């Protein structure tokens, strides 16, 4: 073999994968196996919480997440969040599994028998870093497609089942959604909102309309964007504020990824509708004002309220954290300012009662869905942002050209005047 | 045609893992082209016909 | 509080400081 | 619970989810045997 | 208030848009090697 | 050449390991510690002394077993095998904690004898031993944890446990009836340590990022790096890696001095003015003060079942509680 | 005792409990059914300790 | 035959060997 | 009066923050 | 030379006493407001409502604390993740009351913080040097975000930050304890081996140069290594505690054959911790 | 190489097993005066067999023996 | 029970690596 040591390419074994920098097939080939893997994990877990699902048994207490995401999307649930028949979930892991096969035929094939630089087969599929046209093509035919997928799931949403929706009346229910939101002025009112406790940025979405909505306007704008960045090239200004090499790509991608990684976390922690509680459990938010809601139960049946900050009717305690909280069980009990004393008296009705100590004792010994995925994405949008530092910099670095170290004979501080 | 229905399965997986093996090292080293190239082809041919026809016999 | 505290701290923060700049100075004077 | 089809492969399921570690420690198995070349 | 909250505002975006704005005006051109 | 210089030559010797005259102190001694403590875990029980099961027999894991601390009535008795105590008998030894006082005496000699053989590797080499000076700082607070704190105090049963668990039980015990966190010469063993990592960690990354495109790293550029952005940086490389060296051990030494303080109950308790103005009214709370109030609950709760030997009883009544 | 000092708090111990100048007599302590039962004394360690009067025979009486 | 390194070797392994098996064996007691 | 001690030894930490930046002996 | 040529020319300059550079022009005002702040709030401020219920905890130095025992409190239980501007607030003395100033000065910290990383790259690129100092500066950097900013979130409130003071730093550490039982998990014994050992290896490294000097690249390698991934371990042991997944717990192991429990060193460590805790927690 | 592959083969599984015995056939308790899990306590001796007294303690064990 | 087939992995990851390096 040749090309696959150290003298040939200067990168040792643990740095092995920088030698595909400039090898367009055997790269598209790791690619293609490596979203091989992906497809055949979320099949496989899909197969295995599957096989050890239990019906009576909720699926936070029972401890399944790629189950909850289906669930959501009403894949085989009934209202209430109640399971009807888990063989929709198999369908769903076998298809995953066969694509995985597929995929990673493609890759192996590529990665070994196929041609190792695609610029000597062709040339639409050979392609170079320093190609800023063709970089932008490429990116704009992948944008198209992620349109496409998001454009998917509004579809879904409208005419295929829909969303499990837990705002429907008496708990939640799976629904079709009719009146996706379109005014432009909701979208900005999401977008600007603060990303403190003063509302939530787009963590904040409560209804389905404005999930449906949002979908759609985002996938009617990745396909433009996409047709956009094939019909034009870039601007004078983009190609002087960018480095245009493999590595630099990478490292915006690591960025977004980063971003990606954190909103989700916030996300799945404190949302409560495109998250529903029936599935990952209830949130903090949630789990604190059940307990308050069913001891103030207890104490109303044997024979506790405050103000808030703004003067409201919020419960007491430590709870007053989560004063703003919105809830399913929780919002009909409501009122134009804070939940009414008079309406708790007698307004509790019995599937709500149930929600309530049902939450109270999962409490986020038992760890719930949320905490899993919320550590674990954690974690990793930390390193993800560590690595889009570490590959920026050395794309920076390499274009420049002092990525090797500092050249003995002309280093450049030794130019400067000294400050002293 | 339950029980065809699961040795059919069973042939899959035993198909499935012959290819798991076979197809790295026909790809990787092409000395026996002449027969491991049919070999693996038939072989992705008979693992999507399997497919499609376990697709029906589920129902 | 202790009426000696504030002494105490004083004459900590000022003998070491007052012996260093003198050390300092008369390594600076000579050339 | 599996469709009552295919319970019979239950416990090859049960070893699939684990099976992506394995290709990662393959790599270094794969680099052990052209010795870390 | 209402001065300091538009002061605030007006030095928040005045110092990010310094910070873009230099970010894309070339600054690829001020290596030592360049 | 006399019986002395063929055992001398013999001992300096080029082996796999070097052995030398440190070594008949230091191979037998830590050798018996490790194997006491290792004992200790595998097989001993501290049903006797503490009440506890810190054993693998006991079906104890990795992470709560312990050569526990002798008992209580002992006082600070040596607890040989052949003493008062065990007087011979191997089982009553190790019932009693005799094991601890072994793996804590040899590990003391141990530790002598790993200075000593630094001081000999350096004298052979011909270089300034530095390294034992550096080392002087761990010997410092082994001999204040493990020997003069349990000597200032009632028995070697307040010494800390050979353990994992166990000594975490000893720093919340500290905390709780010491108040250790707010002694000054533990902050400064702390900035040490910490001083010490930072040290490590931006030293290496420096000359990392100064290497020259072949000491071997720019001082110059690195100099200047840190000068433009942080505001100081050295100039000079001996001052720097002897800084590197002072810091730690430094730390470490204050940290000694804080634990003999306390071994005597000579101890930074608390502030006197900010006990005066808390009695005068109650409204005033500081963060010093709930300090001191997990103080009294720790004390609390953990002196029934640490201190068992003492047979305290506290009702429900008199455990404190954030009511 | 010299265990229940400090290591800032300066000065004689007259400085801190204050100069003594009579002995109160040995105290009894005597419940409503006229048990006689004594107090535990505090320990060098602790700093404060809870005030307990149990009988002789191990049983906290009053507290 | 018998090096100080084979004294060494041997101090190690002997009581090593034997408290592995004692620990096996005390995995397997109910 | 103790507040006076600790903003004094304070300012004198900056103050030498300043001098120990601005008219430190050039290296050479 | 156009105007604005000259300005990035005077920022992104090598002749400043210090660099400024376009991360430093935001790096500066932040961290001398939240300097400022800071300063101001520790020497002379209000006591504040941490526990949200019309009850004061004071920690400046005017109003009695010395350096150990001041701190600056953090904003009240009641405000929650809420940002709290002067300019959202009802009254001065309240917006003190409450706690404005600690969100004030974190706030503009972190920033500062991120910035100063971003400065650090920058400066390393204009002197032409490998850019991989701020990578061993994003270690403790991710502490600190821990502490003060995702240990919040993850339990909705900033008044379970850390305070700002010597004393407010352990009562913060013992109430960690008390609800998590840090000590017991894997993260922070990795945080502690990388700090122990990095003191070590930093006396080793300087007793072995400074006695010589009267691969061995891959040296300093590992010196700069070895401290910074333990940090990054315990950073993140904290931050997934900070959601509720708490550390190892092997209270009530071991049982009699008929049917007692046996003590072990675990089980005191829990009644440690349930002191704490009890002494925590003002009402239930 | 080869030699002493037939001498450790032949001893360290008889270390092994001397171990594995020691622990099973109960010796270790002896040894080590480690109470079997019923010796912990009685039926109802459960107290605890602490030890008082420093000069006398081997026999005040015998006792809680 | 389980065993089986994560031996029968096991031998399936090293088997293809070593039909490779026979060649
Ligand atoms: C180009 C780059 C540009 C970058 C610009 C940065 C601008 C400022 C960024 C601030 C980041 C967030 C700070 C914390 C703010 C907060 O209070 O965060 C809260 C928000 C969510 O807010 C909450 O949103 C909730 C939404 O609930 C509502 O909606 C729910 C839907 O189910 C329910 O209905 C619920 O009942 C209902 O009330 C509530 O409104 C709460 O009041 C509200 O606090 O979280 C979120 O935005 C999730 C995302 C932030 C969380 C983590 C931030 C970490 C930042 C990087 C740190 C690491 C850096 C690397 C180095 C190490
Ligand atoms: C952690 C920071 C980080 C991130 C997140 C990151 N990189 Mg790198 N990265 C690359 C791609 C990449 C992609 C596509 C990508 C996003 O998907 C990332 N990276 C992301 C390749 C271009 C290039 C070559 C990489 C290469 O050739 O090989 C990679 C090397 C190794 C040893 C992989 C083994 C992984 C470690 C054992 C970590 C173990 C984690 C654990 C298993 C998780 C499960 C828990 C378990 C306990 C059960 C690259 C490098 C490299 C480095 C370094 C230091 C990094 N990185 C760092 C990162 C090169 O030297 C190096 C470099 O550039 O030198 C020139
Ligand atoms: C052990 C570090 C390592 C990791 C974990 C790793 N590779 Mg490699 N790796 C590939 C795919 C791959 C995928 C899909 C993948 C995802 O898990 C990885 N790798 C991962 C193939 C495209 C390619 C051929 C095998 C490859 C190589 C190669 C090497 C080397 C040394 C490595 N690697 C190393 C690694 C080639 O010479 C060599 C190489 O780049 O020479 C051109
Ligand atoms: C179905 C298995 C498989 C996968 C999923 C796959 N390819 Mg191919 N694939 C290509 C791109 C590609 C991309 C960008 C991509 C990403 O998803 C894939 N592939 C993926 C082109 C570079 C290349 C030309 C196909 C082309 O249309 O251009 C190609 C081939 C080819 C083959 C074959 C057999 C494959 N493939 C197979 C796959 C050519 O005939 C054929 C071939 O050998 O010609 C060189
Ligand atoms: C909005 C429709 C659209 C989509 C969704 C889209 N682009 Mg663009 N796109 C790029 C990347 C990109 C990525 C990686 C990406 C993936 O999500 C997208 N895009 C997606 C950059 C390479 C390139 C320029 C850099 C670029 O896109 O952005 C950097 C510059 C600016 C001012 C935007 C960020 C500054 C402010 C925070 C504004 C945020 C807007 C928000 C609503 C509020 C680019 C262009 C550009 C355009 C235009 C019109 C678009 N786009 C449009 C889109 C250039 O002028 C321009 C062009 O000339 O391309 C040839
Ligand atoms: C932090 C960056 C990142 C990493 C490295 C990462 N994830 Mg995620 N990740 C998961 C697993 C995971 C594993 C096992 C794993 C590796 O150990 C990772 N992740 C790794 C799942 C538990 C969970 C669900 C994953 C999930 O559902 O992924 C599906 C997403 C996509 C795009 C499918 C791809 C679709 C095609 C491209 C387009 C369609 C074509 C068209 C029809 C024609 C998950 C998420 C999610 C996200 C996000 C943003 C991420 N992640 C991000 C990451 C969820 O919101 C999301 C989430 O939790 O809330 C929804
Ligand atoms: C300056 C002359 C002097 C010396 C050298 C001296 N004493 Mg005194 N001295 C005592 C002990 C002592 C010891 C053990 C000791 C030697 O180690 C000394 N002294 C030494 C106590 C018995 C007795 C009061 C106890 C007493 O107040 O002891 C001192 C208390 C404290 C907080 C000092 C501890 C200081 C830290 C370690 C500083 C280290 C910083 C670090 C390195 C960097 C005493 C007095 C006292 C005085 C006076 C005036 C002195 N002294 C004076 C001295 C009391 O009022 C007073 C007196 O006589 O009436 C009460
Ligand atoms: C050896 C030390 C080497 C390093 C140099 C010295 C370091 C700094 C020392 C500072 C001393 C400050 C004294 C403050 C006195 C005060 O506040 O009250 C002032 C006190 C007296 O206090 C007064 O006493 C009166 C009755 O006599 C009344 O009670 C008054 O109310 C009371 O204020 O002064 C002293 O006690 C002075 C003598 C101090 C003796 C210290 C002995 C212990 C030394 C231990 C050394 C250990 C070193 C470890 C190193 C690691
Ligand atoms: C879809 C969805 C579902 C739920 C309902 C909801 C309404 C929330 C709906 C959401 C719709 C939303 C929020 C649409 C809006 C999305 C927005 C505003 C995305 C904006 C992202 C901002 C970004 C990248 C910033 C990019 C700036 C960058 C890179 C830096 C650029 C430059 C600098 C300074 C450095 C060098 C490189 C360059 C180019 C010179
Ligand atoms: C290493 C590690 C990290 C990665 C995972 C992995 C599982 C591999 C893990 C390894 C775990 C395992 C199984 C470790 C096994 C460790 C053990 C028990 C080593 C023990 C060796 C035993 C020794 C010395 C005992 C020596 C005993 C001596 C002298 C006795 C001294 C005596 C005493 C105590 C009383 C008086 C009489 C006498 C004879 C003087
Ligand atoms: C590697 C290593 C680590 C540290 C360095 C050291 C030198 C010590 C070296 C030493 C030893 C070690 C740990 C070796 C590990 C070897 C291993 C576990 C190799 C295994 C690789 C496993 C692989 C591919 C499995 C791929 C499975 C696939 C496709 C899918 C299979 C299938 C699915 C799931 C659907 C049903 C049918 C079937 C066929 C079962
Ligand atoms: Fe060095």
């Amino acid at each position: 073999a040749a090309g696959y040591d150290r003298a040939t390419t200067g990168y040792g074994w643990w740095a092995g994968n920088a030698r595909l920098t400039d090898l367009s097939g055997q790269l598209t080939g790791a690619h293609i196996a490596h979203a091989g893997m992906i497809t055949f994990w979320a099949g496989a877990m899909t197969l295995f919480e599957v096989s050890h699902f239990i019906p009576e048994k909720p699926m936070y207490e029972q401890g399944s997440i790629l189950l909850a995401h289906l669930a959501a999307e009403g894949f085989g649930v009934g209202p209430g969040g109640e399971v009807i028949s888990t063989y929709p979930y198999f369908v769903i892991g076998a298809i995953h599994l066969i694509a995985s096969a597929v995929l990673g035929f493609g890759g192996l094939y590529h990665t070994f028998r196929g041609p190792a630089k695609f610029e000597d087969y062709s040339d639409w599929w050979g392609y170079d870093w320093e190609d800023k046209e063709k970089m932008m093509q490429i990116l704009g035919i992948h944008l198209i497609f992620l349109g496409i997928g998001a454009l998917a799931f509004a579809a879904k949403a409208m005419f295929f089942g829909g969303l499990y929706d837990p705002w429907a009346p008496g708990g939640g229910n799976v629904r079709l959604i009719t009146n996706p939101t379109w005014n432009l002025g909701t979208f900005l009112g999401y977008i600007t909102r603060s990303p403190w406790g003063e509302g939530g940025w787009i963590v904040s979405v409560n209804n389905l309309e404005d999930v449906v909505g949002g979908h759609l306007l985002v996938g009617v704008h990745y396909i433009f964007g996409g047709v956009f960045h094939i019909l034009v090239k870039p601007w004078g200004w983009v190609r002087r504020a960018y480095v245009w090499s493999g590595e630099a790509y990478l490292s915006y991608s690591l960025g977004a990824l980063y971003m990606c990684g954190m909103i989700a976390v916030g996300y799945v922690w404190f949302n409560n509708t495109v998250y529903p509680s029936e599935f990952y459990g209830p949130t903090a938010a949630e789990a604190s004002q059940a307990q308050a809601m069913t001891f103030l139960i207890r104490d109303q049946r044997l024979g506790y309220l405050m103000r808030s900050p703004s003067g409201e009717i919020i419960f007491g305690g430590e709870t007053m954290r989560f004063w703003d909280f919105r809830g399913p069980w929780l919002e009909p009990l409501r009122g134009p300012n804070g939940l009414d004393l008079n309406k708790l008296r007698n307004d509790i009705q019995p599937w709500q009662a149930r929600r309530a100590a049902e939450y109270m004792t999962h409490a986020p010994n038992y760890v719930s869905p949320r905490s899993w995925l919320s550590t674990s994405h954690f974690c990793l949008a930390f390193f993800f942002f560590v690595g889009h530092i570490w590959h920026s910099g050395r794309a920076r670095a390499a274009a420049a050209g002092f990525e090797k170290g500092i050249e003995r004979k002309t280093e450049y501080a030794l130019s400067l005047p000294d400050i002293d | 045609m339950s029980v065809l229905f699961q040795l059919l399965i069973a042939a899959f997986v035993a198909l499935s893992f012959a290819m798991i093996i076979g197809v790295p090292v026909v790809f990787s080293t092409g000395d026996a082209s002449d027969d491991a190239n049919k070999l693996i082809w038939g072989g992705a041919a008979a693992w999507v016909v399997l497919l499609f026809v376990a697709a029906l016999a589920s129902i | 509080v202790n009426d000696l505290g504030a002494i105490a701290t004083a004459l900590f923060v000022f003998i070491p400081c007052v012996f260093l700049i003198l050390l300092y100075a008369q390594t600076a004077s000579r050339g | 619970k599996l469709p009552e089809a295919f319970s019979v492969f239950s416990p090859i399921v049960d070893v699939m989810p684990v099976i992506p570690l394995f290709f990662l420690a393959l790599a270094f198995v794969w680099q052990a045997a052209v010795g870390f070349k | 208030m209402a001065i300091l909250k538009f002061v605030t505002y007006a030095w928040i975006i005045f110092v990010i848009s310094l910070f873009f704005f230099g970010f894309i005006s070339s600054d690829t051109t001020r290596n030592p090697k360049a | 050449r006399g019986w002395f210089d063929v055992l001398d030559d013999w001992l300096k010797r080029d082996r796999f390991v070097f052995i030398g005259w440190s070594g008949i102190l230091l191979f037998p001694c830590a050798f018996l510690s490790i194997g006491g403590w290792f004992t200790g875990t595998t097989f001993v029980t501290s049903w006797y002394t503490h009440g506890l099961a810190s054993s693998y027999l006991e079906g104890a894991n990795f992470l709560t077993v312990a050569v526990s601390t002798p008992a209580d009535s002992l006082g600070h008795s040596l607890l040989l095998l052949w003493g008062p105590e065990a007087q011979g008998d191997f089982t009553r030894w190790c019932q009693l904690g005799g094991l601890w006082n072994f793996t804590t005496l040899h590990g003391v000699f141990g530790l002598i004898g790993f200075m000593l053989r630094q001081f000999e590797i350096a004298r052979l080499v011909g270089v300034r031993p530095y390294n034992a000076v550096a080392f002087s700082g761990p010997i410092a607070v082994y001999v204040s944890v493990f020997l003069m704190y349990p000597l200032g105090q009632s028995s070697w049963f307040f010494a800390p446990s050979w353990g994992v668990t166990s000594i975490f039980r000893f720093l919340l015990f500290a905390q709780g009836f010491h108040n250790l966190t707010l002694n000054p010469f533990h902050m400064m063993g702390v900035a040490g340590i910490l001083g010490g990592a930072l040290l490590c960690a931006i030293h290496g990354a420096t000359v990392e990022n100064t290497l020259f495109e072949d000491e071997t790293y720019s001082m110059v550029t690195a100099n200047r790096f840190w000068s433009q952005i942080f505001g100081i940086a050295f100039s000079n490389k001996r001052w720097l890696h002897f800084f590197m060296l002072f810091v730690p051990v430094t730390g470490l030494w204050a940290s000694a001095i804080g634990l003999v303080g306390i071994a005597l109950n000579m101890r930074a308790y608390d502030f006197v003015s900010q006990e005066i103005r808390a009695a005068e009214d109650p409204e005033f709370e500081t963060f010093y003060t709930k300090n001191i109030l997990l103080n009294e609950g720790l004390r609390a709760w953990m002196a029934p079942q640490d201190q068992i030997h003492e047979n305290f009883i506290f009702p429900e009544e008199v455990l404190p509680r954030g009511n | 005792s010299p265990a229940k000092g400090g290591l800032f708090r300066t000065g004689a111990m007259n400085s801190g409990d204050g100069i003594a100048r009579a002995w109160e007599g040995h105290p009894t302590f005597t419940d409503s059914e006229g048990r006689e039962l004594f107090v535990r004394r505090m320990p060098n360690f602790f700093e404060t300790f809870p005030v307990v009067l149990t009988d002789k025979d191990g049983v906290v009486r009053a507290d | 035959i018998y090096t100080v390194r084979w004294l060494a070797v041997h101090t190690l392994g002997v009581p090593l060997v034997w408290f592995l098996g004692a620990i096996a064996s005390m995995q397997f007691i109910n | 009066m103790d507040v006076i001690a600790y903003v004094f030894i304070l300012a004198c930490i900056i103050g030498l923050f300043f001098f120990a930046v601005f008219f430190r002996e050039k290296p050479t | 030379a156009s105007a604005w040529e000259r300005f990035c020319s005077f920022i992104t300059s090598t002749n400043n006493r210090l660099y400024i550079g376009w991360f430093g022009v935001l790096m500066i005002p932040t961290l001398l407001t939240a300097v400022t702040c800071f300063v101001i709030a520790f020497i002379g401020a209000p006591p504040v409502d941490i526990d949200g219920i019309r009850e004061p905890v004071a920690g400046s130095l005017l109003y009695g604390n010395n350096i150990i025992t001041g701190a600056v409190v953090p904003s009240s239980n009641a405000i929650g993740l809420h940002l709290y501007p002067i300019w959202e607030a009802a009254s001065l003395d309240e917006w003190l009351y409450n706690g404005g100033p600690y969100q004030l000065i974190i706030f503009h910290y972190m920033i500062g913080c991120i910035c100063y990383l971003g400065r650090q790259w920058e400066y390393s690129y204009r002197l032409g040097m490998r850019p991989w100092i701020c990578v061993a500066y994003s270690a403790p950097l991710a502490a600190t975000y821990s502490v003060f900013l995702i240990y919040p979130l993850g339990q909705g409130s900033f008044s379970d930050g850390m305070p700002l003071g010597i004393s407010g730093t352990f009562n913060f550490m013992f109430v960690f304890q008390a609800e998590h039982n840090i000590l017991m998990h894997p993260f922070h014994m990795f945080g502690v081996a990388g700090v122990l050992g990095g003191s070590l290896f930093a006396a080793m490294h300087g007793s072995l140069v400074s006695s010589t000097l009267v691969n061995s690249r891959s040296l300093h390698f590992f010196l700069g290594a070895w401290p910074v991934v333990c940090i990054w371990l315990t950073a993140m042991g904290i931050s997934t505690m900070a959601f509720n997944l708490n550390g190892f717990n092997f209270n009530h192991s071991i049982v009699d054959s008929q049917g007692n429990v046996v003590n072990t060193w675990a089980d005191v460590l829990n009644r440690a911790n349930l002191g704490f805790e009890v002494m925590h927690e003002r009402n239930a | 190489s080869i030699r002493y592959w037939i001498i450790h083969t032949i001893t360290v599984p008889m270390l092994f097993l001397a171990g594995w015995l020691f622990v099973s056939t109960g010796l270790a308790y002896d040894v080590f005066g480690t109470p079997r899990p019923n010796e912990y306590f009685d039926q109802a001796r459960q107290g605890l067999p602490l030890v008082t007294d420093r000069y006398e303690g081997k026999q005040q064990i015998d006792e809680f023996t | 029970l389980q065993l089986t087939m994560l031996g029968a992995v096991v031998i399936a990851g090293p088997i293809v690596v070593l039909l490779v390096a026979l060649r």
